[PDB]
C-alpha cells in the first residue's frame, strides 16, 4: 500500500495552455508502473496513459505521460472544453494497488450572462403533493451564481435548497435550479414569487415576477 | 559443488544434474543436507545407497515440507501436474531435505512458488484446454512465469503465433511462507543399462586391497587389467619407470 | 472488444447479500466513495478461475467468475451502512499489466434500513414568460423519491440533446430531488409535447406525463 | 488409452489407388492389432480388414480380396489401408478401430474417421451466402444470425461457429443433395447480445478438397 500525494485539484485553465499535473509517491514505486484515468462527470473513468510511458489505444496523445521512480506528471499539450474532468494515477507496483486522490480540471472559455426563468406551479399538485416553487438559472456560468428567494416583494430567510450543474463536454456552463419549499396551505396572502440573482454576467440583479 | 553454488530454484524452474561415468557417494550429499523425509519409488532406498547404473539423474529444486504429499505422481495435486514430474518407468527417489545452519554459501530464495495452474485455450472467445508438464522438460508454461511468483495470487497470459496455433497460453503463480531454515527437494532418476553401468558407488578399488603391507604374502593381483596370483617384495627401480 | 454491462443500482439492508452482476482476460472489481477515491476489491479471472481480495475486504466477499457463464458476480455479506457506494467493474489485462482498459456503467449499492418511495412527477409548470420564439422553458420534476438513482428522459431518451439534469441534493427530509428541463425551438406546445419518461431502478415505477404552455 | 487420428476425407476417381491413413498420437504402437471398418451412409458397419503392427500378420474379408492391401509401420506407428480399382458404390466412410486379441476382437477405440467419395464429376470449393440476420428477434433473449454454405460438390465441409467452435446454441444441419451435383448445409447460431457480439467477425469454414478457410463478419440487418 502506498500513500501519493496528489495536485491540489480543481483549477482554472484556458483553452490552448498546457495543463501539468503532479503525482508525488510517499514510498519509492517501479519507475514505469502508474496508470492515469479521466472520468467525465457522471461516467465511468478510461485510462489515458499505461505505465506513465504511452497513450492507450483510442487516447488523444495531447495526454502525456512523464517522470519516474516518485512523482509523475502529466502534461496536456492542448487544452478544450470536452478536456475538463476528474484525472487519477492509479499505481499498481504496489499490491493493494491505490487509486490518486484525483485532481478536478476546469475549463473557462468566456463569463456566461445567465438567463432566469420563474416556473408558476400548476394546480394538480394542490390535489396531491406539495406544490413549492422552483427557480432556474440557465448559463450561468462560473459556477459562482448566488439566487435568493423573495417572498410577497419581502426579505424571504435562506432556506432554499439550489442545485448546480456540471459543466457540459462542449457548452462548458453551468446551469443552477434553485427550489423554494412552502406548505400548500399556506398560500394566501403571499402573491409574487421571485428569485434574485448576483452574478458576473449581466448589469445588475436580476429579480423576476410571478403574480398569476 | 554447482548444486552448493548459488541459489536454488522454484519447483517448476527446477535445475537438472546428470551424472553419467563417476563413481558416485550418497552419504557425502546426505552430510550437506538433514534429510527430513526419505522415499523411493521402485526400488529400496538403502538398495539405492550402493548400486551402479548406467547413468544417475538428480533435480534440484526448494520445496518446503508442508506440501510434500501435493508433489507426488500418484497425487492429483496441482503441483505435480503443473511443476515437476518425475518419470515413472526408471525407478525414482524422492528427498525432501533442511539446510542445516552450519552449512554457508547457499543463498535462499525471498519465498517458495509454484505454478497454480497452466493452460491453453484452444479457442479464444470460450474454449480453454488445461495443459500437464510432461515429465520434467523445466515446465513449458515457465516462459510466462517469472523465476520468483510476484504474488500469491498472480494472471500470466501470451499469445502462441497463429499457424499454429494461434492459441492464448495461460499461466496462474502461487506463493508460500518461505521456512526459517531453507527446505530443498531432490529428485533421483536413475536408469540401468542392459550390460553397461557407467556409474558405480564410490570406490572401484578398496584401500585396503594395495599393494602395500601384502609383501611378503602370496596375493591375487588385478592391477591396470593384469590379473595373476603372485608374492610382491619392495626393490630398487628398474626398467623405464 | 468487449462491450462491459452492469446490473441495475439495489437498494440492500445492511447484513444483506448484494449479487452485483458484470455481463460479457480478467474482471477486477473496484468500489468508489461518492466524492472519494476508488479502492480496488478484487480481480478474479473467468479462464484461470483464481480469486483475489483487498485485505480490507477480506472474508466478507465471494467473487466468482466463470468462462462457461462468461458473467462475473460479485457477492458482498454483512456490509456495514457506510459501505453504500457505486460499483465498477473493470477489466484486467493481467498481473503484468495492471491496467483496466474498459469499465463498466456502475451500480449504485446503497445499506441503510428505511423505507423505499415510488418517483412522483410533480407539475411541469412551463414559464409563463421566456424566449418568445427562440425558445420555450418547460421541465418535469421528479420529487420525493427516497433511493438513487431515477432516471428521466425527454422524447423517450430520444433527445440526448438540448436536456438539461440536475444531481439529486439533500433537503432537510431524508427523501431528494433532481431536476429535468428541454429546451424546444417551437414555443407553443411543439410537434410533439408527450414525453418525460421516467425510470426508477428500485421502485420498478414508470411515469409519462404531457406538458401543457400556461 | 491410445487416441487415434485418421487422414483427411479425400474424393477420388474410380478405379484410382486411395490410402487412408490411421495415426496414434505421440507415435506409440502397443501390442493391439489395427482393424478397418466400412459404413455405408445410412447402412450398417462391415469389417474389411485386421492388421497387427507387432507381427506384421493381415487378414481381409472374402468380398474386399485382392484389392484392398492394408500395411502398418511399427517404427513409423501409423497404419495405412489401401484400396485399389474400388467401385463407385464403395464410397464410404472408414473407420480404423483397435484389436484386443484372438478371444478379444472388439473394438475398444475408434478413429475419427475417413469419408472416401468415387464419382468421375467435378469438385467445387464452398460458396458462403448471406447470413441476413432476422430483423425481428428476441429483446435480448436470443439472436438469429446465420452464415450459409452453398454449392460445394463434395462432403464433408466443416463450417465452426466463433471461428472456434462454440459449443452453446450451436446448429448444423446435414447437406442434402441439390438437383444440381454440389449440395449444401446449413450453419445457424444464436447470441444473446443484441449487436457486435464478443467478436464481430467469426463463421471460420474449412473444406479439405478446396484447402480454403472463409471468415466473414456478422451485420445486423
Amino acid at each position: 500500500e502506498i500513500v501519493l500525494t496528489q495536485s491540489p485539484g480543481t483549477l482554472s485553465l484556458s483553452p490552448g495552455e498546457r495543463a501539468t499535473l503532479s503525482c508525488r509517491a510517499s514510498q519509492s514505486v517501479s519507475s514505469s508502473y502508474l496508470a492515469w484515468y479521466q472520468q467525465r462527470p457522471g461516467q465511468a473513468p478510461r485510462l489515458l496513459i499505461y505505465g506513465a510511458s504511452s497513450r492507450a489505444t483510442g487516447i488523444p496523445d495531447r495526454f502525456s505521460g512523464s517522470g519516474s521512480g516518485t512523482d509523475f506528471t502529466l502534461t496536456i499539450g492542448r487544452l478544450e472544453p470536452e478536456d475538463s474532468a476528474v484525472y487519477y494515477c492509479q499505481q499498481y507496483g504496489s499490491s493493494p494497488w491505490t487509486f490518486g486522490q484525483g485532481t478536478k480540471v476546469e475549463i473557462k472559455r468566456t463569463v456566461a450572462a445567465p438567463s432566469v426563468f420563474i416556473f408558476p406551479p400548476s394546480d394538480e399538485q394542490l390535489k396531491s403533493g406539495t406544490a413549492s416553487v422552483v427557480c432556474l438559472l440557465n448559463n450561468f456560468y462560473p459556477r459562482e451564481a448566488k439566487v435568493q428567494w423573495k417572498v410577497d416583494n419581502a426579505l424571504q430567510s435562506g432556506n432554499s435548497q439550489e442545485s448546480v450543474t456540471e459543466q457540459d463536454s462542449k457548452d462548458s456552463t453551468y446551469s443552477l435550479s434553485s427550489t423554494l419549499t412552502l406548505s400548500k396551505a399556506d398560500y394566501e396572502k403571499h402573491k409574487v414569487y421571485a428569485c434574485e440573482v448576483t452574478h458576473q454576467g449581466l448589469s445588475s440583479p436580476v429579480t423576476k415576477s410571478f403574480n398569476r | 559443488s554447482p548444486l552448493l553454488s548459488g541459489t536454488p530454484p522454484q519447483v517448476y524452474n527446477f535445475k537438472r544434474l546428470v551424472f553419467t561415468n563417476c563413481n558416485y557417494n550418497l552419504t557425502k550429499l546426505l552430510s550437506l543436507f538433514s534429510v527430513n523425509d526419505f522415499t523411493c519409488s521402485q526400488i529400496s532406498p538403502a538398495a539405492i545407497a550402493s548400486n551402479c547404473y548406467s547413468s544417475l539423474i538428480l533435480d534440484y529444486f526448494s520445496y518446503p515440507l508442508s506440501m510434500k504429499s501435493d508433489l507426488s505422481v500418484s497425487s492429483a495435486g496441482p503441483i505435480s501436474q503443473f511443476n515437476y514430474k518425475q518419470s515413472f518407468s526408471n525407478p525414482t527417489c524422492l528427498i525432501l531435505a533442511t539446510v542445516p545452519h552450519n552449512l554457508t554459501t547457499i543463498t535462499k530464495p525471498l519465498k517458495y512458488s509454484y505454478i497454480n495452474k497452466c493452460s491453453r485455450l484452444l479457442s479464444d472467445d470460450r474454449t480453454e484446454v488445461p495443459q500437464l508438464v510432461n515429465a520434467n522438460q523445466y515446465s513449458p508454461c515457465v516462459s510466462i512465469v517469472p523465476s520468483t511468483v510476484w504474488e500469491d495470487g498472480d494472471y500470466y497470459r501470451k499469445q502462441l503465433s497463429p499457424l499454429e496455433g494461434g492459441g492464448w497460453l495461460v499461466a496462474s503463480g502461487s506463493t508460500v511462507a518461505m521456512t526459517e531454515q531453507l527446505q530443498m527437494g531432490f529428485g533421483i532418476t536413475v536408469q540401468y543399462g542392459t550390460d553397461t553401468n557407467s556409474v558405480c558407488p564410490k570406490l572401484e578399488f578398496a584401500n585396503d586391497t594395495k599393494i602395500a603391507s601384502q609383501l611378503g604374502n602370496c596375493v591375487e593381483y588385478s592391477l591396470y587389467g593384469v590379473s595373476g596370483r603372485g608374492v610382491f617384495q619392495n626393490c630398487t627401480a628398474v626398467g623405464v619407470r | 472488444q468487449v462491450q462491459l454491462v452492469q446490473s441495475g443500482a439495489e437498494v440492500k439492508k445492511p447484513g444483506s447479500s448484494v449479487k452485483v452482476s458484470c455481463k460479457a482476460y480478467g474482471i477486477t472489481w473496484v468500489r468508489q466513495a461518492p466524492g472519494q477515491g476508488l479502492e480496488w476489491m478484487g480481480r478474479i479471472i473467468p479462464i484461470l478461475g483464481i480469486s483475489r481480495s483487498v485485505q480490507k475486504f477480506q472474508g466478507r466477499i465471494t467473487i466468482t467468475a466463470d468462462k462457461s457463464t462468461s458473467t462475473a458476480y460479485m457477492d458482498l455479506s454483512g456490509l456495514t451502512s457506510d459501505d453504500t457506494a457505486v460499483y465498477y467493474c473493470a477489466r484486467e489485462g493481467g498481473s503484468g499489466y495492471d491496467f483496466f482498459d474498459y469499465w463498466g456503467q456502475g451500480t449504485l449499492v446503497t445499506v441503510s434500513s428505511a423505507s423505499t418511495k415510488g418517483p412522483s412527477v410533480f407539475p411541469l409548470a412551463p414559464s409563463s414568460k421566456s424566449t418568445s420564439g427562440g425558445t420555450a422553458a418547460l421541465g418535469c420534476l421528479v420529487k420525493d423519491y427516497f433511493p438513487e438513482p431515477v432516471t428521466v428522459s425527454w422524447n423517450s431518451g430520444a433527445l440526448t440533446s438540448g436536456v438539461h439534469t440536475f444531481p439529486a441534493v439533500l433537503q432537510s427530509s431524508g427523501l431528494y430531488s433532481l431536476s429535468s428541463v428541454v429546451t424546444v425551438p417551437s414555443s407553443s406546445l411543439g410537434t410533439q409535447t408527450y414525453i418525460c419518461n421516467v425510470n426508477h431502478k428500485p421502485s420498478n415505477t414508470k411515469v409519462d406525463k404531457r406538458v401543457e404552455p400556461k
